[PDB]
RNA sequence: AUUCCGGUUGAUCCUGCCGGAGGCCACUGCUAUGGGGGUCCGACUAAGCCAUGCGAGUCAAGGGGGCGUCCCUUCUGGGACGCCACCGGCGGACGGCUCAGUAACACGUCGGUAACCUACCCUCGGGAGGGGGAUAACCCCGGGAAACUGGGGCUAAUCCCCCAUAGGCCUGGGGUACUGGAAGGUCCCCAGGCCGAAAGGGAGCCGUAAGGCCCGCCCGAGGAUGCGGCGGCGGCCGAUUAGGUAGUUGGUGGGGUAACGGCCCACCAAGCCGAAGAUCGGUACGGGCCGUGAGAGCGGGAGCCCGGAGAUGGACACUGAGACACGGGUCCAGGCCCUACGGGGCGCAGCAGGCGCGAAACCUCCGCAAUGCGGGAAACCGCGACGGGGGGACCCCCAGUGCCGUGCCUCUGGCACGGCUUUUCCGGAGUGUAAAAAGCUCCGGGAAUAAGGGCUGGGCAAGGCCGGUGGCAGCCGCCGCGGUAAUACCGGCGGCCCGAGUGGUGGCCACUAUUAUUGGGCCUAAAGCGGCCGUAGCCGGGCCCGUAAGUCCCUGGCGAAAUCCCACGGCUCAACCGUGGG
């Protein structure tokens, strides 16, 4: 799906795995509901800044649902700007 | 109505030894890709899938499948003309593998390597009654294993390619 | 239109929604209602597949038959009694199996002036 | 070289049908004068009347397949056989 | 959605009884109506260009109708469309061929080549009577034709008799009788193409025809309907059948 | 092809759940997908909205014309050809497109019309007379911006119209033959009434001519094509929807219909459906089938064929054999384009392109041929049907990116030396356009000339060392790794797996005996109600006689094709196609 991102959102892996996850939080431009998406990589964050066209999709968790050391997060962005994350993380692209 | 593919992948892709077992083969007949192996292994399978639903199967249509099963068979050269159902089975996927066109040519003294009869075959340096074929994972018949000739406008049918030499020395030495 | 097709209730009761629309193969006509008057007027109708009609809209003369089976032309003065309805026979209305009074007498008619556009019916 | 391989007779439409094959070991596959002009000769036949349709060159083989016509008179030809493959045969420009 | 009558017919359709190639091209010839039944008949231009391979482009055949070359039962038609049906006789008299159209053991149409003397006698199965105006009786065949007769003939004739037509001139010849013994060939079902002779005629009430019992030539009894039995001869065919 | 394995514990065994391991269908990253052959692409959301182009025409053999050309002869002129347009013969009720409705005799099967219709087509018997009348085109003038539209002159037929008779219809009476198991119908006679046919022809041969040959007309009786209506059975979810239905259910008598019937109407009755779940809602075109499975089964109806339904929503007519008619008409609702404001036109759920929508689907392409349809006696003509051709990491089949001798090492392979083929590409030659293209098939020039994706602690077992990161950064489907030495995070190297594909996500079958009839549990793991009675339902002792409803064996019709299994033949093989058997 095609959402447009708002804010920032670093949480804490729950206990007893410690680590600040970067996500941000993106309204659908389908019907306008709010929902959070995980970024992975590292530095992921640092391409992704507010009100970014984004596409997103589910985190493969058990039965959809989270996954790992993160809570609830359902999501994970795959295209920002139509332009794929995975590149960007790897950098072998460049963020319009 | 979509066409299926004619290969199974096996149920698990990192069993140790079918694994090797796989790569002996492939080693000793120099394939291209495990799908031929796995194409070669499947039409041995369905063989033996129309040998099991026949060999219990009772009435005048399985007899006549059966003798239909059991002459192909034969006309494969994959078989001796006294071969009866019940060894069908024993069918190894080498017998197969022997019977493919490259391992044929190569069998045939015509090759030093199973990978010089591929190049042959795709650069159609050999004919087989007359007519040229590019794939070397055709299966040859019994009855055209004489026939496995040097194409004749291919510079291979002179006796002078140089190529050819060496294949001869290799064929004596 | 005149539709003479689906019930829209099922037998059990339970309401019938319509898929589609109606058809006019399926549509009828509206009723000739046949009069007695002085004289005869009828109309033809084109009807499904080419075919013709003819429908008296006023009749005045009947063909009443005697048991013997030998035929008078004669005329119709006026209707007795209409088992069809009772509001007929008060606006001399002609119809099938109708007891009707001619010159000759009681008759009962034994033909629909609807459809074969003529009135023959039996002395009594 | 060019041998028959059967010739039959519409004798509803008085013609010939011809079906050969060519023989062209390692040489390209003919043009259709050539092979117009040259299998004019052996069975008698008026080159204006006769008309070639097809010849298939095979993947892989030194035989070409090929199948023609062989008409008795010039009005039949244009009334049936249709403008296209005359002007393939040069019969019409 | 549909609105009346069609016009077409995609060859996947096509009756079982056509050698036609079926997924070389998508659409065929949708034979107009005529005297036989789509599913006991097919379009003369088939006939031409298939099973006698004397036209190859559909254009061509139907030039070649136009000339009015082809004579079936004594009769030139130019329709391609032309229902070409069960047991008519196709005669060319440019080539004086005479071939007769009849069913294979497996249920399609094949042309058997027949003398030329046959080819003006055609056996019609006499499908049922009627008395038209004047007390006349008319005689409705299995192929559709109709044949009028006097009211003192009327006995002469029975339904599923055959009567051996003279499709030149309309002259009828004989009548084989539907009785006990006789020698009939099969027109349809599991049995076709089939050739042997009655021993008991089933008389089948509550909507089910009469189901006659055939014994072939070997002696093997086999059943088959009053429809598809067909009478070809007393005692030996009078005509040539494989 | 009937396969497991990891995770609850200081340690073990159960329970059950979850996770990996496979196929199929949609979206997407990277990488190319060079070569070919079969197969698909608004495929679920907006059946929401469009500029544009096209798609449905052909008739000179009905007829009269007018325009122009030819030729002849010409005061009179005929024929031939083309253009125009005319009533008129036909068609635009097929085919193309889609799945909203619809839970239904819409549909699959079998019957089912004796209760229907039917133009063009076929067969058989008969008939084709007389008479009258009309107005287009063309010429004189006209309006309005238009759309569109006036009057006068004369003109044609197979046009229209009246009559001739048959013939169509309905009824009464009286009979007899055909059909058929059946009923009654049809056959004939008599009697009563209304309605109520035609068409000739262009040319040529013989005949002075008529006439015959060819085409065409009409009545009647059949057939055939297509369609109308009746029926048993088959095929969803919900009970936190339990009572339902008034032309409701049946009877009498009629109406209208092509036709039977509550389809309607007047009267007479009190039915009919529902716990072997009506009613109501949710959901949804039905089938041939397809994905998965060892199979029992489970799930789904997009792509082709068959049937059903629709033309923004509703609603209603005319023409007609066939219609409520995508490319015909009328109003209403709706949004849009033109306009002297008076007037006008509306529908790309037809093909090619657009707007919107959204993660999410192609060219404003060419020929009328191949096959087919309409036309016409024929030639032949139109078709966004079709055919091909285009873009596309749809499905399937094949195939390549070098081979060989040789020294050293990386002695798995690589490196260099020698020799060898030309994968692809370029020029010519055959299809090929039914005009290109298709780039296929052979010749000649000749090149070593295209390979990437994921992974490397374990479940999957398989793929290990170095540098940096230090409970941050981050990895991770599950365990789990990381607080300074990490084989587990990132770079390199090395390695493994697959392969022109691989990876990530989503949904479906197996995994799963975690849906259990085959084939599951209920003392301690969740699961037997506190106990008893009993209606329907389900399961029920043995022996003798009968039956054949079930059950079983044989036998005819039928369950259409394409897809599926098998042998054979063609395409180089394959896929695909054909023939033959299931």
């Amino acid at each position: 799906a095609r959402g447009i991102v708002l804010e920032k959102i670093a949480v804490e892996a729950k206990q007893p795995n410690s680590g600040m996850r970067k996500a941000v939080r993106v309204q659908l431009i389908k019907n306008g509901k709010v929902v959070t998406a995980f970024c992975p990589g590292d530095g992921a964050i640092k391409f992704i800044d507010e009100h970014d066209e984004v596409i997103i999709e589910g985190i493969g968790g058990p039965k959809g649902g989270s996954m790992g050391d993160i809570p609830g997060i359902r999501y994970k962005v795959v295209k920002v700007n139509r332009v794929s994350l995975k590149e960007l993380v790897k950098g072998r692209k460049e963020k319009p | 109505k979509r066409q299926r593919k004619k290969y199974e992948t096996p149920p698990h892709p990192w069993i140790k030894e079918r694994l090797d077992r796989e790569r002996v083969l492939m080693d000793k007949y120099e394939l291209k890709n495990k799908k031929e192996l796995w194409k070669h292994e499947t039409q041995l399978k369905n063989f033996r899938r129309r040998a099991r639903r026949l060999l219990a199967a009772r009435g005048k249509q399985a007899e006549i499948e059966r003798e239909q099963l059991l002459a192909r068979l034969k006309r494969l050269g994959l078989l001796p003309e006294d071969a009866v159902l019940d060894d069908v089975l024993s069918l190894t996927i080498e017998d197969i593998l022997e019977r493919r066109l490259q391992t044929i040519v190569y069998k045939k003294g015509l090759a030093r390597t199973m990978r010089q009869a591929r190049q042959l075959i795709v650069h159609g340096h050999i004919e087989v009654n007359g007519q040229i074929i590019r794939s070397p994972s055709y299966l040859v018949l019994k009855e055209e294993e004489d026939t496995i000739t040097y194409a004749r406008t291919s510079p291979f049918a002179n006796p002078q390619h140089p190529e050819r030499m060496m294949i001869e020395k290799a064929k004596q030495g | 239109a005149i539709w003479q097709g689906r019930s829209l209730k099922k037998p059990s009761g339970g309401r019938i929604v319509l898929a589609r629309k109606k058809r006019k193969r399926e549509l009828g006509r509206e009723p000739s209602n046949t009069r007695v008057a002085e004289q005869d007027k009828r109309k033809i109708i084109r009807t499904y597949g080419g075919n013709r009609k003819v429908r008296l809209t006023a009749a005045a003369y009947a063909n009443v038959f005697d048991k013997s089976g030998k035929g008078r032309k004669v005329r119709i003065i006026r209707v007795i009694e209409n088992p069809a309805n009772r509001q007929f026979a008060r606006r001399n209305i002609i119809t099938k199996g109708a007891i009707i009074e001619t010159e000759i007498g009681k008759a009962k008619v034994t033909s629909r002036p609807g459809q074969d556009g003529v009135v023959n019916a039996i002395l009594l | 070289e060019i041998r028959i391989k059967e010739i039959k007779e519409n004798k509803l439409i008085g013609r010939k049908e011809i079906y050969f094959e060519i023989y062209h070991p390692g040489e390209p596959t003919p043009s259709r004068k050539d092979v117009k002009g040259k299998l004019v000769a052996m069975l008698d036949l008026n080159p204006e009347t006769t008309v070639i349709q097809y010849i298939r060159s095979y993947f892989g083989s030194y035989i070409s397949k090929g199948y023609a016509k062989a008409y008795d008179s010039k009005e039949r030809m244009l009334y049936i056989e249709p403008e296209y493959i005359l002007i393939r045969d040069g019969l019409i420009e | 959605a549909r609105k009346g009558p069609k016009r077409h017919l995609k060859r996947l359709a096509a009756p079982t009884s056509w050698y036609i190639e079926r997924k070389a091209y998508k659409w065929a010839v949708r034979p107009r109506p005529g005297p036989h039944n789509m599913r006991t008949s097919i379009p003369l231009l088939y006939i031409v260009r298939d099973y006698l391979g004397y036209a190859k482009t559909a254009r061509e055949a139907r030039k070649i109708l136009n000339e009015g070359k082809f004579l079936v039962d004594g009769r030139v038609r130019k329709d391609y469309k032309f229902p070409v049906g069960i047991m008519d006789v196709v005669s060319i008299p440019e080539t004086g061929e005479h071939y007769r159209v009849l069913p294979n053991r497996i249920g399609k149409l094949i042309l058997h080549p027949i003398s030329e003397d046959e080819a003006f006698i055609k056996p019609l199965r006499i499908r049922n009577k009627r008395m038209i105006k004047g007390a006349r009786v008319q005689l409705n065949f299995h192929d559709g034709t109709n044949h009028i007769v006097s009211i003192a003939e009327k006995d002469n004739y029975f339904t599923s008799y055959t009567v051996l037509m003279k499709v030149p001139e309309r002259e009828i010849l004989e009548v084989l009788p539907f009785e006990k013994g006789a020698y009939v060939f099969v027109t349809q079902g599991k049995n076709v193409a089939r050739k042997g002779r009655i021993v008991e005629i089933k008389r089948f009430p509550m909507g089910w025809p009469d189901v006659v019992t055939i014994e072939d030539e070997e002696g093997e009894l086999f059943d088959t309907l009053k429809e598809y039995a067909f009478v070809v001869g007393t005692d030996k065919p009078k005509i040539s059948l494989p």
